[PDB]
């Protein structure tokens, strides 16, 4: 017979517009959609989310984490 | 109804009631401390008494004081 | 020298595939963290750092589960 | 002994003696700033 | 009884409070009151309605109370009466009261839970209330 002295198990946490302002992913920025005449380019970050430069500028000026995945936001500068 | 109307005249009633509560509760606290100092083995029973006191105050707040700020005071 | 080039993505893809088995064969030693503190800025998306951080988050979760049992 | 209520209260007298079925004493309490009011206290 | 004495004290205090209020004419989501995971044990979880009924009842006449008193006697520290029976008795009394007594017996939150010109004025001196409003106007 055999006996178990220790063990390790594994599992995955299995579960898309601009969630922060909820406008359509390719659409414009609601903050500036109130003040019609649309200047926010989309911003990408290492954590692989796409948000509006306006949204992110404000939010980051408030807090310094990615609002979607709890990591320090890093403006993606690869390929640029 | 009358308690609410008195609560709707706020300063004097609030002040009097607050003083009375302070006095009553602090006398009670000194009494409990004096009882507790007698034997160390009573804190285990001391917990539910605090539970019931908090229960009674929460009930009073939920039934007789409309506004929040008064309740938190 | 690979950083900032195109080859970064394929190198990182290949690196993940061995770091996986290495972490499951041995806990995250000093070696993996040191190699990463050397060559980290080469990996474009920072996947390996995230695997390493994942092991630590899991130990934290173990602590919380213990407390939750006590409360129940 | 005057537990802080700024104000602090000092006892005055035992102006009567009267649930559990036991002695209940009405005791006055004169306030002093940094009018006395009566409270019904028990023996302990 | 001591409970009967308690009921008497309630009756007296209620009469006094209603008289003072009406005569003088003056007439939320739960949260811990204490804050400025083990749950808050106190936060987690009618007799007053009944007492209201007993009171408005005893404001009626004695031989007029005897029927409802008999009904209860067949149906008093604890009267776990039915909502229907209390509502029925209340509706019946809704015709037997008069004037400001009628208004008050209809003015309570329990209601939300469940010669000729002189008669109109007694039922509602709100004509005099509007006269006051006009006089101010
Ligand atoms: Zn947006
Ligand atoms: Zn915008
Ligand atoms: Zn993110």
């Amino acid at each position: 017979r055999f006996e178990v002295k220790k063990w390790n198990a594994v599992a995955l946490w299995a579960w898309d517009n601009c969630a922060i302002c909820r406008n359509h992913i390719m659409d414009l920025c609601i903050e500036c959609q109130a003040n019609q005449a649309e200047e926010c380019t989309v911003a990408w970050g290492v954590c692989n989310h796409a948000f509006h430069f306006h949204c992110i500028s404000r939010w980051l000026k408030t807090r310094q984490v990615c609002p979607l995945d709890n990591r320090e936001w890093e403006f993606q500068k690869y390929g640029h | 109804v009358f308690l609410r109307h008195l609560c709707q005249f706020w300063p004097l009633f609030r002040e009097q009631l607050c003083r009375r509560t302070c006095l009553f509760y602090t006398i009670r606290a000194q009494a409990w401390s004096r009882d507790i100092a007698e034997d160390h083995r009573r804190l285990l029973q001391l917990c539910p008494r605090l539970n019931r006191v908090l229960r009674h105050e929460q009930n009073f707040a939920d039934r007789f004081l409309p506004d929040d700020e008064a309740a938190q005071a | 020298v690979l950083s900032g080039l195109e080859l970064a993505t394929t190198f990182e893809h290949f690196y993940q595939h061995y770091m996986a088995d290495r972490l499951l064969s041995f806990g995250s030693s000093w070696l993996e963290g040191a190699v990463l503190e050397q060559i980290g800025l080469c990996f474009p998306n920072r996947l390996p750092q995230l695997m390493l951080q994942s092991l630590s988050t899991s130990e934290e979760l173990q602590r919380q589960f213990h407390l939750f049992q006590l409360q129940r | 002994l005057m537990v802080p209520l700024r104000l602090q209260a000092y006892p005055e007298e035992l102006i009567r003696q009267r649930h559990d079925g036991h002695p209940e004493y009405l005791i006055r309490w004169s306030v002093l700033k940094c009018e006395h009011i009566l409270m019904w206290l028990s023996a302990p | 009884s001591r409970g009967q004495r308690e009921l008497e004290f309630s009756m007296a205090v209620g009469n006094l409070i209603s008289e003072l209020v009406r005569s003088m004419g003056w007439a939320r989501p739960t949260r811990s009151i204490f804050q400025p995971l083990y749950p808050l044990p106190y936060l987690q979880p009618t007799q007053a309605e009944w007492w209201e009924l007993l009171f408005f009842i005893k404001k009626l006449d004695l031989c007029e109370q005897q029927p409802i008193f008999q009904n209860l006697w067949k149906n008093l520290g604890e009267i776990s009466v039915s909502v229907e029976m209390a509502e029925s008795l209340l509706q019946v009394l809704s015709s037997r009261f008069e004037g400001s007594t009628l208004n008050d017996l209809l003015n309570s939150q329990i209601y939300t839970k469940y010669r000729p010109l002189l008669k109109r004025l007694q039922q509602e001196t709100q004509p005099f209330l509007l006269l006051l409003r006009t006089l101010d106007a």
